């Protein structure tokens, strides 16, 4: 009995976050800290598709 | 070289006291998941085990 507030489609996660160096070949990930974000979030958006 | 083989057969290469060069390794391959566990990726590369 509570209307007020909304339902998205789905659930959604990241489960990878890493970057490309200029050689192309080497991965580094990024460990986000306490209460800020990821730059990972820049490239995609609040849905996942 | 050869047909690689199943999960639950897969074939083993130790290496103990030999030079080993991922530049020229893993040249030959291109990486589509890198996932490491106690160490870094980088650590592999550089730290003598
Ligand atoms: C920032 O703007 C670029 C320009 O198209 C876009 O590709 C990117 O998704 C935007 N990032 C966010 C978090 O909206």
């Amino acid at each position: 009995n509570l209307t007020t507030i909304t339902k998205p489609l789905k659930y959604s996660y990241i489960n990878k976050c890493s970057r490309l160096l200029s050689d192309d070949r080497t991965e580094v990930p990024q460990l986000v800290n306490a209460n800020q974000y990821s730059p990972c979030v820049s490239i995609v958006p609040s849905t996942v598709w | 070289s050869g047909t690689p083989p199943q999960v639950y057969n897969f074939k083993r290469l130790v290496f103990t006291n030999c030079n080993y060069n991922l530049t020229k390794l893993l040249s030959l391959f291109s990486v589509n998941d890198f996932t490491c566990s106690q160490i870094s990726p980088a650590a592999i590369a550089s730290n003598c085990y």
